[PDB]
């Protein structure tokens, strides 16, 4: 399927996932996509942070929706 | 008083860790920050201490959390696919040692302006 990933200024990014993908397996498209590795990314979803040991079918993601992209690159 | 980020007082009280003038990335990130516009440079300095504003007497008299914390260039071993990592509490900035000026520009510029 199909979803969005809009970062902080809205540069929008398309995956081609799966209900069954992980978390963790969203990060590794999104560092293809974008460089970033999936240590310095935060995955939100209708207000939730996602997880790595989900899956997107976990947290009701369908087609079409829109996941925010929070960069983790300040620990304190 | 300027608006102006004074660049030499920053680099001038700047601490280098496990790298030296001549290491690529120090020089690499003071070429950026020369071709930073003024809205980037306080970016930046936010991105690492947590605000955009110096101090009156400038970056030697820059505090941390815990006490004063001069502004770190901090090379890491780490992959350079990761962007630069900042610790406000002590005002340091953990960068890759990137393969090339482009990459560590863009990536700088990635982190600054993709956070907060």
């Amino acid at each position: 399927m199909q979803i969005f990933v809009k970062t902080l200024t809205g540069k929008t990014i398309t995956l081609e996932v799966e209900p069954s993908d992980t978390i963790e397996n969203v990060k590794a498209k999104i560092q293809d996509k974008e460089g970033i590795p999936p240590d310095q990314q935060r995955l939100i979803f209708a207000g939730k942070q996602l997880e790595d040991g989900r899956t997107l079918s976990d947290y009701n993601i369908q087609k079409e929706s829109t996941l925010h992209l929070v960069l983790r690159l300040r620990g304190c | 008083a300027m608006g102006k980020i004074d660049v030499n007082d920053w680099k001038v009280n700047t601490r280098l860790k496990h790298a030296t003038p001549d290491s690529n990335i120090v020089k690499w990130f003071w070429k950026a920050v020369e071709f930073f516009d003024e809205e980037r440079r306080a970016r930046l300095l936010q991105f690492v201490t947590g605000s955009s504003r110096v101090p009156l007497q400038g970056f030697k008299a820059l505090q941390g959390a815990a006490g004063p914390r001069l502004f770190t260039i901090h090379q890491i071993d780490a992959n350079t696919n990761n962007l630069p990592k900042a610790h406000t509490c002590f005002n340091r900035i953990d960068i890759p040692p990137y393969e090339s000026y482009e990459k560590l520009y863009e990536k700088l510029l990635t982190a600054i302006e993709e956070t907060s």
